[PDB]
């Protein structure tokens, strides 16, 4: 009987420029 | 930016609320976005299950920096000469302007034959 972790804490690199990549 | 110190077997939990709710991250050394006053963030450190005490942080906002002061509207005739300049203090200043005027100084280079 494991045990569920906590949420590694998502995001991402700022704001994109419309057109490009993130 | 926040931070914490490293702490073997250590998970951390950031909250925006004394009292422990309202949490914001689960990193060790997360960012805050948009700071427009001083604010206040809380850290949780919890090793092997047990939480340590709440460790408050107040991340500090330095004040607007005022607008520069200027000589009013002028007038000169062609032939004379456009002298700028600012009567306030600072690291570093950036003119532009006109025919491509550009300056760092706190007194520009005058323009010494004001044309149209």
């Amino acid at each position: 009987i494991n045990s569920i972790p906590s949420t590694a804490s998502a995001g991402n690199n700022g704001p994109v420029c419309t057109g490009t990549d993130a | 930016s926040l931070s914490a110190g490293t702490v073997s077997g250590a998970s951390y939990a950031w909250y925006t609320d004394a009292g422990t709710s309202n949490q914001f991250s689960t990193l060790q050394n997360p960012t805050v976005n948009n700071l427009t006053n001083d604010s206040t963030f809380y850290l949780l450190v919890t090793v092997n299950g047990c939480p340590s005490a709440l460790d408050s942080t107040t991340v500090v906002v330095y004040p607007l920096t005022p607008s520069p002061s200027l000589p009013a509207d002028f007038a000169v005739c062609e032939g004379d000469d456009i002298a700028l300049s600012t009567s306030t203090v600072a690291s570093s200043y950036d003119w532009s302007g006109p025919n491509g005027f550009t300056s760092n100084a706190q007194n520009p280079v005058v323009i010494t034959n004001a044309t149209g």
